[PDB]
């Protein structure tokens, strides 16, 4: 089958064939996406040529994420625009 | 005049046949998911359902309906004669297919083991010249026991993986290619080696059989 | 739709006061054969639905099953990068 | 003649016979793998299929 395996939060190098997952190759259409905190682990798992860095949130998006976390009355204190308050 | 009722019964049979076929195909797909192959008798039954093409007579009957305005005369009765016998020709086949596919109990059979099953195919560099040396004995060498030696990490195991996977590309007279990992221990974990051989020879695993008795059995089995 | 013949038979009941009249024999002839046309079907449906023993089959697994869909902010740019590799 | 219908049913029987024979041979091959010998009654049946 043409599978896609999303491998979440790997913390050590492990062998795919020992867990049952075949390593995808160029001849096969299958993909395998793994996430980890360590670039060393992603290099050990042969993902060096397709590495993506998960960067922190932007200045604007970090604020509206903070806004959605506040209660209705608390948000109304820091929501208002046009006027400026401390 | 039986056509007006028989064609109505054909529509019931057709819609029931699609239901039985859907059950069989879903049941067969659950077998192919287990790497089994669809049973040959089911495959014949499925192929007959596909080839039936019940929509052909439906269009032919649809044209007779337009001729049905004055079908009593011999001008339009020519078409009605064929349909009155063609419905029964497809109704009995449809009903026979109903009671055949409703009577299946096994839908797949486990195929025989492959001559050589693929092993991990990693990207290898500069291994062509050594693989040529290994093949030069395997094809031509006088002794039937071949030994490959080298320091740790030089590529001995990877040579076997690329050698085993290369056999399935070429043509050879051999019947089974077994890859056994004796690296598991220096204590020779005999049971797990016999499991690999028996699984590769399509043999049942008699767990309680003593190791010495199995070893005598595998010698006879591998000797064939 | 067994109620259809019931209404058709209901009108013949009003004509039943002189059912032996040849004019009303037109309706009685149809009902006397239409009841049998729906009685055998009704009885056939009895012995079929009384004979079922399995009523459902487990469907094949979905291609991709949904995962927790939380509200996300500013994830469009990174998700675009992941798809550009995938 | 009635040949036009009988020969059509022969084709169905032939393709079904090849399916039953395939099941039997696969079942027999699973027996020879256990070093057993093909059952004499099955061997007679198989030999008649080949000779057909
Ligand atoms: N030609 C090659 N190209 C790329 N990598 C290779 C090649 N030959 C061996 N390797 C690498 O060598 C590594 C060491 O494992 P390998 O199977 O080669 O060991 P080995 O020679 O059997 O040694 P030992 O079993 O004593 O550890 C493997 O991870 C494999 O990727």
């Amino acid at each position: 089958k043409r599978f896609v395996i999303l491998l979440d939060d790997v913390r050590k190098k492990f062998c795919l064939e020992d867990v049952g997952i075949p390593t995808p190759d160029i001849n096969s259409q299958s993909k395998l996406i793994l996430t980890s905190r360590y670039r060393e682990v992603c290099f050990q798992m042969n993902a060096q040529r397709s590495l993506i860095e998960m960067q922190i949130l932007g200045n604007d998006a970090s604020w509206e994420l903070f806004l959605s976390k506040l209660s209705t009355e608390t948000s109304a204190a820091v929501e208002p625009l046009g006027s400026q308050s401390a | 005049l039986h056509l007006k009722s028989n064609w109505s019964d054909l529509d019931k049979a057709k819609k029931l046949l699609l239901a039985v076929e859907t059950t069989v195909r879903a049941r067969v797909t659950a077998e192919v998911d287990k790497l089994n192959i669809c049973d040959p008798q089911v495959q014949v039954w499925l192929r007959r359902v596909e080839e039936l093409q019940l929509d052909a007579i439906d269009e032919d009957y649809s044209q007779l309906r337009k001729y049905s305005c004055l079908g009593q005369c011999t001008i339009h009765a020519h078409r009605r004669a064929s349909i009155g016998r063609r419905v029964l020709e497809a109704l009995d086949e449809a009903n026979k297919l109903i009671e055949e596919g409703r009577r299946f109990k096994k839908f797949g059979f486990k195929p025989l083991p492959k001559i050589v099953d693929p092993l991990p195919q990693i990207k290898t560099f500069g291994l062509e010249t050594m693989l040529s040396q290994l093949y030069d004995l395997f094809e031509k060498g006088d002794s039937n026991i071949i030994g490959v030696w080298g320091q740790g990490g030089v590529g001995k195991t990877t040579l076997l993986h690329v050698f085993n996977n290369d056999l399935e590309k070429k043509a050879h007279d051999y019947q089974v290619v077994i890859f056994i990992e004796v690296s598991n221990s220096e204590a020779l974990n005999t049971v797990e080696i016999q499991q690999t051989i028996s699984e590769r020879l399509n043999l049942p695993w008699n767990d309680a059989e003593p190791i010495a008795k199995r070893a005598r059995f595998l010698i006879k089995a591998l000797g064939r």
